[PDB]
Order: C-alpha cells, then structure tokens, then sequence
C-alpha cells in the first residue's frame, strides 16, 4: 500500500510483484493489489496515512521529553534512548499546539490498533485425510 | 554518662487460662437449618454448608 | 580540552556499590597531591 | 502421545490426577508469599550478546 | 486441600435499615470487586472504598483496581448477599451506573468512578464510615481517551510552567463522550504513571528509529499530490520543512514493519485496558444488558 | 525485536506446589511439581 505513489518506477513494480506472491506450505497464491485503477481506497489510504503520521510525529515529540525523563531516570535506558535519538539526529513551540499534537498522535494511534493486533479464533487438534475439514477448540 | 537519663518502656505478653460466668438464658441464639451450596469441577466437587 | 575519546556519545549516571563495577572517582586535589607525593618517593629508594 | 488442552489432568477413572512437572532451574517465582490462586506463565527472554 | 470458591457470601456486620436493604436490592446484577476470594467475606473487604488512601490518586486506583477480582451480585436478602464470579466466555446480565449510554457490540472496561456534575447521587450505603463505591463500566472509546488524557497530562507536566500546566489540566480534566460530560478527579502524578511515561517515551523513540524512509516520505508525497480534508487537517498538526526511491528492499522493509508493529503494541497497551464485557442486547431503559464475559 | 515473550498456560492452587525428582534411564532430574493443575493455553505476547 505504501508504494502506491511510486508505481511509475520499474523498481517499485518489481518490488510489488515480488510482494504479491506469498509462499507457504504447498501454497503459492497471490494476494491482490490493494491499488486499483492507479488509485487507493479510502480505508487503506487512511491506515497508511495514520501509520506514517504516527511514525513521523514520534520522532519530534519524544526528543523533548526523553531528555527530561533521563534527567529523572536512574535505570539508564532513557539515557541510551537519548543517545539513540542523537545518532538519528546526526543521520538526518506553543503549549496548546503541543497538547493537540500529542492528542493527534494518540487519537490516530487508536485507529491503527486494528491492524496491529491479530486475534486467534481457533486452535486445531484433529486433521482429516478429508483435510478440508478439521476440529478445533474455540476461543474469543 | 551523657546528660540524659533515658527510660525504657516494654510490653510482655502472657498466655493465660480464663474462666467465664454467664447467667442462664442471658441471651437467645436463633438458628436455621444449614444451607447447602454446590461447586463443581471435573476433578472433584466440594459442598458448602 | 579533550584527551579521552569515547564511543558512547552521552554519559550515564553512576550507581550501585563499588563491588559491582570499576569506576574512576577522582577529586582534582586528591590526584594532584598523589602525583606530587609519588614523584619524590620514586627518587628516594660507580 | 495424548495431550489435554483444557481443564484438569487425570487418568481414565480420575482415580489418579497428574501434576505439571517443571525443573528447578526453569521454575521462577517473584512474589515471596503466595496467594491462594495463582497462574502459570511461560517466559522466553533474549540476552542480546 | 482447598479449591477455589465460585459463590461468595457477604454479611454486613452493622445493622441495616429497610432503606439500606432497598438501596442494596436496587444494586442486583452490579459489578463489585473483591481483593481476595473466600466463601464468606465481610463488607470491610467488599467495595472500592478500602483503597482510597491519603494520596487519592486516580492512576494508582486504576492500577490497584486491575489486580482485584471481578464478581457479579445476586440474590440480595435480609442482611446477606450472594456474589458470583463469572466464568469466562458465558453470557451474563449486568447493571450500569454511569450516565454513559450503551449500544450494540461495545467492549466494556472497568475503571474507578468519575463524577458527573454536582456529585449528587452519592447517598447510597452511607453506613459506618464506609461507602459502597462501585466501579464505572464504560465502553472502549471512553476508557481509551481517559488513559490517553492522563498520559498526556503526565507528559506535559514535564518541565513546563505550572500555570500553563494548570490551564492544560483545566482543559484535559473535562471529557465529552456520546453527548455526556465527565470530569476526572485527582489527576496527580504517581509512580505508576511515571513508569508508564518511561515506557511510552522508550516505545516512541524505538518506533521513530525503526520507521523506514519510505514511511517518513509517504506523508509529504501524498500531501504534495492529493488534497483532502483529513490530509490537510493532519498536516496542520505536522511540521513543514519527483524522485525514485533510492532504497527498494521488500525483505528488510517487512522485517522492519514487523518490529514496528511490536513497538506499536508496546505503545498501545499503555492506553488499552483489559476487556471485561462485550454486549449484544440492551434494555430500552438502558439500565440492564446481557453481555459475554472475558478476563 | 521481541526481546521477551509471555504466554499463559494454567491456574493452580498455591498450596499444591511441591518439589519432587524425575527418573528416566536410571538417572534423576529435580523438578517443581504443581499438583492440581488446570490448563488454559494463551497466545504469545511480546514485551519490551
């Protein structure tokens, strides 16, 4: 889905084509392209946008608070966290807007949770030679 | 010896046999027949009265 | 002013008892007095 | 081999009930005094040498 | 030697008037938490009032309530109660206390109670310096925004001016949910919230490190190409600063996406409470509903 | 990724827990023993 805007390039076409074919135990079916008619549908576009927006926001947001907590921290993981942000920084504000920015991060994080957490509905113990049928214990 | 005269406070606990008097029919205890409750498991069952 | 070069770009705050790790706690006066006393001691003892 | 994935663990007549066996090196307890009901969890941690 | 009890009896030690017993009968099918499970317990250990210490912190009460046991109330009679622990997965009928309006298919969470308006309904079981403080059962969005707003207040309290922090508190204490108005009591700072902040910052930084350059550039590319309400509104919150992607590596990107999913879970469970009920039926009076149990 | 994972399987009566040894091939292994064990398998969830 994220490659939707670079589809005009041969590299992206090859990457997407290699992506579609998923290989599993004696199965080699292809998953259909979520991009159709050179366009993307609204919910998938919203998922990609929220994902990328969370990832972009976190970088700027966490840096101001990590140094304060590291000043307060005694377990040193926040200090190494600030060092990680320092190396990221080398590699590359009003208060109400700050509050709205944190709120935006978390409110769009709410949307993303659906794709982030798969749920198990059945686990199996019986398989037939009629294998298209099986017995499972149920969970919810 | 410094210029203070601290005093100690401590508690000793004893184990004791008591006697108790009460007048006849000084209070009435009223009761009902015990109520039985069942709780079930595959391994075992327990009964509460 | 730089003679020490460090891999880690941000220092950590010291913790735990001295029996767990080796650390260099070092007042300037202590080190200077140690050096100035040791220098003459080596000279003492064709 | 036969395996149960729900409830207690007992033989055919439930005359004998089998426990879960865990070696002392792999067994871990954080709380120092136990409560009546406690759960069993499997933990795998990675020491990134 | 001794098995787990499923039916719990309760007996108030102090005498109860007919009004107290009536108020208790109105509370049939409510959710009452207990700290330990025995066949016959006293009202001193029943209810949430025992955990209201001098700190009164909402976050510590939320943390401590999570460890308690959840029980449904039945068969109230003369001076005796019957508490019943719900087995996982079965269907139970429940009662609600908060002014929240339920619907079909909500995931219900249990939380310490807020108050609506003048705190006007608290005349229930005022007996003997003890209160029958019920928890609040709310659907998922309200609990999510509750935890989010306490976390926001905790982060914003860092290094900011006390007066601006008080203005932010005035904003964030109030919550609107399904056209109802709620207010949080005691948004204080506590060790549980400090640990939550530490984990949140670590998770945010790890997410920022793991995210690939494609994910970073996608926002700006889509904003340059497309113009939509959601896009412009989210860009207004973002910061302002063709070409083929210089790196194209599906395998590294999918591994990165798996790791970023892991870190997003770590960030998520801070605000995601444990689901207690999922409802599919409602009384037209909205007081009672039948829900499936989990947890 | 996934520095640690936790999954749930079982609930027990704490008084039941005891220590015992296990024998196979005439050798002994030392184990802890949870007597009346009821299993409820959970999924893996990872913590960092």
């Amino acid at each position: 889905g994220l490659f939707s805007l670079d589809r005009s390039y041969e590299e992206v076409k090859a990457a997407v084509q290699q992506l579609q074919t998923i290989t599993f135990r004696d199965a080699t079916f292809t998953i259909p392209d979520p991009v159709i008619d050179q366009h993307l549908l609204i919910d998938m576009k919203t998922a990609c946008l929220s994902m990328s927006m969370v990832a972009n926001l976190a970088s700027e947001l966490t840096m101001t608070y990590v140094r304060k907590l590291a000043l307060e921290d005694s377990s040193m993981l926040l200090v190494k966290c600030q060092e990680l942000l320092m190396r990221l920084d080398r590699e590359r504000v009003s208060p109400d807007d700050e509050i709205a920015r944190l709120s935006a991060l978390f409110v769009m994080l709410r949307q993303l949770d659906d794709l982030i957490r798969e749920q198990v509905v059945f686990t199996v113990c019986d398989v037939s030679p009629d294998n298209k049928s099986a017995t499972c214990i149920f969970k919810g | 010896h410094p210029g203070f005269a601290l005093t100690a406070v401590r508690t000793d606990t004893f184990e004791v046999d008591m006697l108790l008097y009460s007048g006849k029919s000084c209070t009435s205890v009223i009761i009902n027949n015990p109520i039985v409750t069942k709780e079930e498991r595959d391994i075992s069952t327990t009964y509460h009265v | 002013m730089s003679l020490l070069h460090t891999f880690w770009r941000l220092p950590v705050a010291v913790f735990f008892e001295p029996h767990e790790e080796n650390v260099l706690r070092c007042p300037e006066r202590v080190l200077r007095r140690l050096l100035e006393d040791a220098a003459v001691t080596m000279r003492g003892g064709d | 081999l036969t395996c149960v994935m729900r409830g207690y663990l007992y033989n055919t007549l439930k005359t004998e009930v089998f426990a879960l066996m865990i070696p002392k090196d792999m067994y871990l307890t954080w709380e120092e005094t136990r409560g009546r009901l406690q759960y069993v969890y499997l933990i795998i941690v990675y020491d990134y040498d | 030697m001794a098995a787990m009890e499923a039916n719990i009896f309760c007996t108030f030690d102090h005498k109860l008037s007919i009004a107290d017993v009536g108020k208790l009968t109105k509370l049939v099918a409510a959710v009452v938490p207990i700290p330990q499970r025995l066949h016959l317990i006293k009202h001193y250990q029943l209810g949430l009032h025992q955990f209201v210490d001098h700190t009164r912190g909402y976050v510590r009460l939320r943390g401590l309530l999570r460890n308690m046991t959840l029980t449904l109330m039945r068969r109230v009679e003369g001076n005796q109660i019957l508490l019943h622990v719900p087995t996982h997965g079965l269907l139970y009928t429940v009662l609600n206390t908060g002014p929240v309006t339920w619907e079909k298919g909500d995931a219900l969470c249990v939380l310490p109670p807020l108050f609506h308006g003048p705190l006007a309904r608290e005349n229930l079981l005022t007996l003997g310096q003890w209160e029958l403080v019920l928890p609040w059962i709310v659907p998922m969005p309200l609990a999510l925004e509750i935890n989010q707003r306490l976390l926001i207040m905790g982060l914003f309290s860092l290094d900011r001016s006390y007066e601006e922090v008080k203005a932010a508190v005035q904003q964030l204490q109030t919550i609107t949910f399904r056209d109802a108005t709620f207010t949080i009591p005691d948004p204080v700072i506590d060790q549980h919230l400090l640990i939550d902040m530490k984990t949140a910052c670590l998770s945010m930084s790890m997410v920022a490190n793991l995210a690939s350059e494609l994910t970073m550039t996608y926002v700006r590319k889509l904003a340059l190409e497309d113009s939509s309400m959601l896009l412009v509104k989210c860009q207004e919150l973002l910061m302002r600063l063709p070409a083929r992607p210089q790196h194209v590596s599906p395998d590294d990107e999918i591994a990165r996406l798996s790791a970023l999913f892991v870190m997003l879970r770590q960030l998520d469970d801070l605000i995601r409470e444990q689901v207690v009920f999922t409802v599919c039926d409602v009384s037209p009076d909205n007081k009672s509903a039948t829900c499936i149990f989990k947890g | 990724l996934c520095t640690g994972v936790i999954q749930k399987l079982g609930w027990c009566l704490a008084d039941d827990i005891h220590t015992s040894f296990l024998v196979h091939k005439e050798l002994k292994l030392s184990v802890v023993r949870l007597d009346n064990f009821s299993v409820e398998l959970g999924d893996f969830r990872e913590f960092v």
